[PDB]
């Protein structure tokens, strides 16, 4: 039984520390460039006005 | 109520799990074991451990290592978790804890 | 060495005046004198700054973060001065290296010297932390000059296949690496094992160079041979079949 | 890629600043769950 | 200015213009020239040139469609394969996928400055994609009988298979067509159609 | 203009006046025109109906603060959904119900031109009492929410039916038995359970 | 049919009053001739662009992106003369078409004309890259006058609810889209996949008509029911009860 249980763990340990590898790594970065992009237009056409 | 210990290893160890009350014969009459020998040929060891891993009544399995050696390339094979396979020690091989697929499923975690 | 100085304290808007002086100089040197120069210039971002300065005090239309309308025809004065003429042995060439805020390649300065001159180096911050010299990002550069530069009869009949072939290569590497930032190394194939070990002696042995170590063409062509040595011949999907079949093999 | 299509404005500012904020919960709930799996994971490797 | 396409310039222009190309900055870092962007990019002259493709080629309307189709299905599963890991997929996604990647590092691909690829002539190029094409239907129809009734063909045996054929279908584009006549390429190319056809029948 | 919160006239709206009715963007486009950002929404008021409710219906004021915990728990787990568990589901479809039972997207139809404050608050209180059964673990000893959605059944269906009345020809009486009849459903379906 | 034309290679400022002579004779055509007339309108953003120039001559204040305030009510009075008169039976029904620059929906001209037309359409690029003709993207359309132009005896008995019912279905639709986008098939329920096939049998046959299909009323009433059909009775949430005991067995 232990050990049974065992692999089943592992293979949900796994899946779960790969899905949150997979958003953290890829999620973000274009998110917080969006925002970059998005301040900086503002800002410009503030500017031009 | 219904599911039953397979045991495959010497005549010893079948001898005292029989002993111990594991051990049925199916509709089919097939048994839940099969004694290991000399003259017992490669070829059919591996099918029976297929026969057993397509049985739907089993759970676990028992080998010695010497067996499980022989045929580890099988049990390497093997990555499932309902049939679980565990490893038993032997008069002339005693255990050693550096052999096992489990240890393997968690390499480096000694 | 023809060398002139400006310092930050002294006044701003004289630097509109230095680099034209210098190129005055370089063209004096250049088509009266029969000479090579190897003209050089540095922080093209106060330059920017002081003409924007100049600019906001004019009160021109302005453009891109602010910048002057007109900064892309005086930086063309600025740069388009140069190369070699005819019944003139001497030459012009320049390196104007330039500071980048922010590290943002979409900034007006870097895109718009980008656009007026043929090519770009960009020295990486990321290299520089992992401490390797010379840190120098080999995929974002480019040079345009290969199309005469290099070939037959000058340097070698498989040049060009080898660099395009290396820059595949890293490219490929760079993609596989980041799909290992996840994926993990069990589930990945021999291929991109093999990718990540090239990129590994890429950037241990090509990029390492060391301060004062002058290397010849020879030796590095013949590095970067010994670094493709790891693929076999059948995956390499930038080689001609005559030059695969006859320098591969060794 | 290297951005979201989107046309910029304040609004797209406050949805992707929403979006941001919701992916750091995901990202701590999903810390907790894995730091847990992986204590019971230890002790019944050791059991 | 920058790249960025929201200038109002770049918007006149696509707001007059009848055909529109599109250029990537990441597929020149790729040096994968050209850099067509195959998705922004579009014609509106298709439908005119239909009579002339049909008076004298016969054949371009079945190919330009499954290109596109396969184009299309690639740019659905990139970041799909992506955010998965390769790990569920069908047989028919993987053929899909690498087919696809063929069509990319041979079809898109091309050197316009090594010799032997300076120009290309049109007969040539539906040669290639007739080629491409047939070989993927083959291996979509192969792949699929084999599924349904026993012993699904998986992409790795049939690679092990035609290793040497895709090699041959990837380096094919070296032709120089000033020092080949066109008989002769053509020649090649049914020679190679028959080639793929004898291994499709001898794995089957 | 598209939902600008940040538009001068609206905070000038928010500074001088004090009743403020939402309505979110993302759901507006939608053409779901009563449809509300409770977020983005102030109550003016909440002394005033004091009186009021002690002498009508004084058991309106806890039933209305329990809507507004679901209304932010969903809030959250929506978000929680973006990226599970049956104990956030139970939140998540008792908020999916209210929002479709009282953001009603009737487009005029005239049988929606009816307001018996008196027979409108049956139903809140229903969808209330079936959440509050329905929050203990769902099996009411403490099973899932698996469980009783395919227990249910038609009764979800007419659950949402509920909206579907006409005042005018209904009668009142009759109405009150209609909330009867839905409550005594209720608790036979949980009384099997 | 009258036809007045313009050209790119034609002057500018004719554009200004191009439209207003077409409105005018629509007007006499209908109000004295008692005709049904039918005006169709040009690339409005040329018109919007035509005044902005000429704002940029006038040197008045301007607007945001530059377009003069006034032009709120110029379009106004371009935009009004429609609507049916009492002691005549003629009709004018306006049908412009406009671009947006960028596929913007905040883009000025948008805006004001969304402030004083009723409704939208959406043409979508993203449905014309999958080659669906028409590609109208029904989820920001809306016709606010529908509200009394059907019913029984006008079209049918059973009519708004089934457009609400499909247009809630192809929304929460595009949600599972979206879920299955973001995680995978993996989390998908048998409801999500039924709202799956919804959306692609919706998309097939319900938008996707065809260059002369003149279909009628009845037949895409009779298509409504069809594409309803998939689901049973309990998924269905914006229908009376009645309506569907009385038609959705049959």
């Amino acid at each position: 039984s232990l050990q049974t249980s065992f692999v089943t763990l592992d293979e949900a340990i796994k899946i779960t520390n790969r899905r949150v590898n997979a958003i953290e790594h890829v999620i973000i970065p274009r998110i917080e460039r969006t925002l970059a992009y998005i301040i900086t237009e503002l800002d410009e056409r503030e500017r031009e006005e | 109520r219904g599911k039953l210990i397979a045991v495959i290893g010497d005549e010893d160890t079948v001898t005292g799990f029989l002993l111990g009350g594991i051990g049925e014969l199916n509709k089919n009459r097939h048994p839940n074991f099969l004694v290991v020998e000399k003259d017992t040929t490669i070829n059919e060891i591996e099918d029976t451990f297929r026969q057993f891993l397509n049985r739907d009544d089993i759970g676990i399995i028992l080998i010695n290592q010497y067996i499980a050696e022989m045929v580890r390339h099988a049990l390497d094979a093997h990555q499932r978790s309902i049939p679980a396979v565990l490893e038993i020690p032997s008069k002339e091989h005693p255990y050693d804890a550096a052999k096992d697929s489990i240890l393997r499923r968690a390499k480096g975690m000694f | 060495v023809c060398l002139f100085l400006n310092l930050a304290n002294d006044p701003t808007i004289e630097r509109i005046i230095t680099p034209r002086l210098a190129l005055t100089t370089a063209e004096f040197l250049a088509y009266q004198c029969e000479k090579h120069v190897l003209v050089i210039l540095t922080d093209m971002s106060s330059y920017a700054e002081a003409l924007r300065e100049v600019s906001a005090a004019r009160e021109e239309v302005p453009g891109r973060r602010g910048f002057p309308g007109y900064m892309y025809t005086d930086l063309a004065t600025i740069y388009e001065r140069a190369g070699r003429v005819e019944g003139r042995n001497g030459s012009i060439t320049q390196i104007p290296i330039l500071t980048m805020p922010n590290d943002d390649i979409t900034h007006p300065i870097p895109d718009l010297t980008g656009y007026i001159t043929e090519g770009q180096i960009y020295v990486d911050r990321q290299l520089h932390n992992r401490q390797i010299y010379p840190p120098i990002n080999v995929l974002p550069s480019l040079s345009r000059l290969m199309k005469s530069a290099i070939g037959e009869g000058m340097t070698r009949k498989d040049h060009a296949d080898v660099s395009n072939q290396l820059y595949a290569c890293y490219a490929i590497g760079k993609d596989v690496q980041a799909m290992k930032a996840v994926v993990g190394e069990e589930a990945l194939t021999s291929d991109d094992l093999l990718y990540l070990e090239f990129l590994q002696k890429f950037e241990k042995n090509f990029i390492t160079q060391g301060p004062y170590e002058n290397r010849t063409v020879y030796e590095t062509l013949d590095i970067g041979w010994q670094l493709l040595r790891i693929f076999p011949k059948e995956m390499l999907k930038r080689i001609p079949q005559s030059t695969l079949s006859e320098f591969y093999p060794r | 890629k290297d951005r979201i299509e989107i046309f910029p404005s304040r609004m797209a500012q406050t949805i992707m600043k929403a979006r941001l904020k919701g992916a750091q919960t995901g990202r701590n709930l999903l810390k907790k769950k894995s730091d847990a799996l992986t204590l019971r994971f230890r002790q019944i490797l050791k059991k | 200015p920058g790249g960025d396409f929201s200038d109002p310039v770049t918007s006149a222009t696509l707001g007059i213009v009848q055909v529109f190309w599109g250029l990537d900055k990441k597929l020149a870092q790729r040096k994968h020239f050209p850099s067509v962007n195959w998705l922004i990019s579009y014609s509106k002259y298709m439908r005119a040139l239909d009579e002339y493709y049909d008076k004298h080629f016969t054949e371009f309307v079945p190919l330009r469609t499954k290109a596109k189709e396969i184009l299309q299905e690639e740019e659905d599963l990139a970041e799909i394969v992506q955010l998965v890991g390769k790990a569920s997929l069908a047989e028919t996604d993987k053929i899909t996928l690498e087919v696809a990647k063929l069509i990319k590092d041979d079809f898109l691909q091309q050197n316009g400055y090594t010799p032997y690829d300076r120009f290309c002539p049109f007969y040539k190029t539906v040669g290639m994609l007739s080629n491409m094409i047939s070989f993927y239907d083959m291996a979509r129809r192969a792949v699929e009988t084999t599924a349904q009734s026993d012993n699904k063909i998986t992409w790795s045996i049939i690679r092990e298979h035609m290793g040497e054929i895709l090699y041959k279908l990837s380096s094919m584009k070296f032709k120089d067509p000033v020092k080949d006549g066109e008989a002769k390429i053509k020649a090649d190319y049914a020679q190679l159609l028959e080639d793929m056809q004898n291994a499709f029948r001898s794995l089957e």
